[PDB]
């Protein structure tokens, strides 16, 4: 007859009936990934939309229940997720304008066109069209033309609809107790209740700016020695103390430098490692992919695969009589059902994201006994890590020819540890300030810090300095650059792809040492050894019931969040990097730019 | 002497509920449990009181037959000593309880596509149920004290809720056909025995 024994009588009801829903609205979606088809097109907007509207009730009947009289820590939590009211604060007009405003960015984006008007063979589709010329080209206008092209149609429609979503957004956020929209994004990292633990969201940019800090060092050199590399295919375009242009990177944006690597090898005569001409020689198939990346789990003591994640999973291709829309996904059903729906192929990019995507049912399958509002991680950035460590550790040379994959007696030399200390730091090291910058523009933006006549002067003020990259050509008010990434349009979370990156390596690190590894940080491995396995199982069972704070002292033994382990680890590649940049000149300067003439 | 009905009660074409739990009195019979143990079929035998190799030599003066089906995940429950949903709101076994507990995996038999809600149990009642004692009836549990008189509203929920048994849910899940033979030693003859 109070008020924690009827929260938990309405949280039982609740609980044993959303069972029967999700599941059923998880299938049509699971048909619907398995088939493009207009007959089944509709059956995920009314799955959708039953379940919006239970949840949409229930929310709306758990608002009579405050929360200062709970006194139970795991009730309170199952209950602050359902009193989210969410956009239903909003009047009728004006949740219609911002879901009218929602369906039309989407559609903008996904029906945008880049063509040259004057040349009837300069047209091309986006993927593998438009990302194929701004990936393996070689040439300076080619790519010009077709990076200033796309801001200027899809970049320029977006404006006065991104300016209504900000005041419409601002007036949804501050309608729940909150500041602004940013308030709301940096909900997810504050934890409250627990003493000792506490977690504030003014905390998070002080923790930010402070890893930052001690990041950028490494990045520094990296970069100049990346300029410097870059001499040689534009020696007439690019200063020698000055910036980068930006349509020089790799692809459209920036975000990632893996494609450089074919331009900038340190070491050109050696064999580099490579496992794509070891599977096909093998008669190794997708199902064989799979029967041998079990073995590599079950040996450091994790349970085995159900019976159903062999018969219900799609692998392969299923050729042309059906549609089948293949990113990487990883599909948990509910109510006991794995299943796994991937576009395989005979390559080593496919292999390792076979093992991620294991990783993925195999943390989904540990914390089954929490409720249905607690059966998820720790945080939006944790989830993605656990499964991204199981790859790093099966490409190494003591796996590889465990496996058969790699050369009985591949040589391990100082030139081959460069080779791949570089590959992975082309893709890890140079993406963390492009996340860092646009994350602290938006919550610039959504504060009212910036008004409008510098809505795009502060975009290349802040490129300018802390990435280092400069625009070919100017842009005025007139345009809007950031609403071109697919995140922004689609208003998606950008600071989950910057904290896992720093939590992968603590875990790595933690599970190495506790599995008694001599040597350095790159070539150790955690197979065969059950207690690095046992370790990080009692961290995997937690689900949401405890703090992040607490999950990651589980295991590493510092609820903070540190740089350290990823120096240690690429401290080899410093070390050569430091030698190697003696002429160059360290540093870059912000008053130089390609049209200042 | 006759072959006892051990075939409608284990090989039934449409199994009961757990909340209102068929009772079926097999006695005078012949029971075989020698072929039970061959059968390859049962994912869980376990007696409580009485062992497999003793179950043919003594003879119970009533073999009461309680079917039902339950989920996977908890079959455990039913059994002298535990709690949950099902072991005080809708059938408890008694602390001493002196019988066996039989059950096999049967999606192949009470599953269909879209959906089979033909089972279902309770989930709220106001106290809990004595041993061996059903309760059929769908009142409307009271969680507060507004009061509410019969209105399905705020603090106030039916108590029947339905088993979702699909082809595809988990061994977790999936029906396990639960013939829970009670046997007990009376004061009236006992003539069923292998």
């Amino acid at each position: 007859s109070t008020i924690e024994e009827q929260a938990k009588t309405f949280l039982d009801k609740f609980n044993h009936e959303a069972e029967d829903l999700f599941y059923q609205s998880s299938l049509a979606s699971w048909n619907y990934n398995t088939n493009i088809t207009e007959e089944n097109v509709q059956n995920m907007n009314n799955a959708g939309d039953k379940w919006s509207a239970f949840l949409k009730e229930q929310s709306t009947l758990a608002q009579m229940y405050p929360l200062q009289e709970i006194q139970n820590l795991t009730v309170k939590l199952q209950l602050q997720a359902l009193q989210q009211n969410g956009s239903s604060v909003l009047s009728e007009d004006k949740s219609k304008r911002l879901n009218t405003i929602l369906n039309t960015m989407s559609t903008i984006y996904s029906t945008g066109k880049v063509c040259n008007p004057d040349n009837p063979q300069e047209c091309l589709l986006l993927e593998p069209g438009l990302n194929e010329i701004m990936a393996n080209s070689l040439d300076y206008n080619e790519r010009l033309w077709a990076w200033e092209s796309w801001r200027s149609e899809v970049g320029k429609q977006l404006r006065p609809l991104y300016e209504e979503y900000v005041v419409l957004k601002n007036e949804m956020a501050r309608a729940n107790h909150y500041e602004d929209y940013g308030d709301y994004w940096r909900g997810d990292y504050e934890v409250n209740g627990v003493d000792g633990y506490d977690y504030s969201r003014g905390q998070l940019i002080e923790d930010v700016e402070h890893t930052f800090e001690e990041i950028k060092p490494l990045y520094e050199h990296l970069h100049a020695y990346v300029r410097a590399k870059l001499m040689n295919a534009y020696p007439s375009y690019i200063s020698p103390i000055g910036c980068l242009p930006a349509h020089l990177l790799g692809d459209m944006w920036g975000r990632f430098w893996t494609n450089l690597y074919s331009l900038t090898v340190p070491f050109g005569q050696k064999p580099n490692i490579d496992v794509t001409d070891a599977m096909v020689d093998q008669a190794w198939d997708a199902q064989r992919i799979f029967k041998e990346a079990e073995k590599f789990f079950v040996s450091v003591g994790l349970p085995n695969m159900t019976q159903g994640f062999w018969e219900n999973s799609m692998l392969t291709d299923p050729g042309n009589v059906q549609k089948a829309v293949c990113h990487p996904t990883a599909w948990d059903l509910g109510k006991g059902d794995f299943r796994i729906l991937m576009c395989t192929k005979v390559t080593m990019d496919d292999f390792l994201t076979a093992h991620h995507e294991m990783g993925h049912i195999q943390y989904d399958m540990a914390y089954a006994a929490q409720p249905f509002l607690l059966r998820n991680g720790a945080n939006e950035g944790f989830h993605e890590a656990v499964g991204e460590i199981m790859s790093l550790s099966a490409a190494t040379p003591k796996h590889l020819k465990s496996i058969g994959l790699l050369s009985p007696d591949f040589q391990e030399d100082n030139e081959t540890e460069i080779n791949f200390l570089l590959k992975q730091a082309l893709t890890i090291v140079g993406t963390l300030p492009f996340t860092y910058m646009l994350e602290k523009w938006r919550w610039m933006v959504f504060k009212g810090e910036i008004p409008k006549d510098q809505w795009m002067k502060k975009w290349w003020e802040m490129k300018r300095e802390i990435v280092g990259v400069v625009e070919p050509v100017p842009h005025d008010e007139t345009y809007c650059d950031p609403a071109s990434l697919f995140h922004v349009s689609n208003d998606y979370s950008f600071i989950r792809y910057y904290t896992r990156t720093l939590y992968q390596f603590q875990f790595q690190e933690a599970l190495c040492q506790a599995a008694k590894h001599e040597g350095p940080l790159h070539k150790c491995d955690i197979s065969n050894s059950t207690e690095a396995g046992q370790k990080l199982f009692n961290m995997l069972r937690l689900g949401k019931s405890e703090p992040w704070t607490l999950a990651l002292e589980n295991v590493v033994g510092a609820k903070n969040m540190n740089v350290r382990p990823l120096l240690n680890y690429f401290e080899p590649l410093f070390t050569w990097l430091k030698d190697q940049n003696k002429n160059s000149f360290v540093g870059w300067s912000t008053d130089w730019s390609p049209y200042a003439d | 002497t006759n072959l006892c009905p051990f075939g409608e009660v284990f090989n039934a074409t449409r199994f009961a509920s757990v909340y209102a739990w068929n009772r079926k009195r097999i006695s005078n019979c012949v029971a075989d449990y020698s072929v039970l143990y061959n059968s390859a079929s049962f994912s869980t035998f376990k007696c409580y009181g009485v062992s497999p190799t003793k179950l043919n030599d003594l003879c119970f003066t009533n073999v009461y037959a309680d079917s039902f089906v339950i989920r996977g995940d908890e079959v455990r429950q039913i059994a002298p000593g535990q709690t949950g949903k099902i072991a005080d709101y809708n059938y408890k076994l008694p602390d001493d309880f002196t019988g066996c507990v039989i059950a096999w995996n049967s999606n192949n038999l009470d599953s269909k596509v879209g959906g089979n809600y033909n089972y279902r149990y309770r989930l709220f009642r106001k106290s809990n149920l004595k041993p061996f004692e059903r309760d059929i009836s769908t009142e409307i549990y009271q969680a507060g004290s507004k009061p509410c008189n019969g209105v399905e509203g705020f603090n106030c929920y039916f108590p029947l809720q339905s088993y979702g048994f699909q082809p595809t849910n988990g061994v977790g899940y999936q029906p396990y056909r639960v013939v829970v033979l009670s046997f007990e030693l009376l004061h009236a003859p006992a003539t069923v025995c292998g």
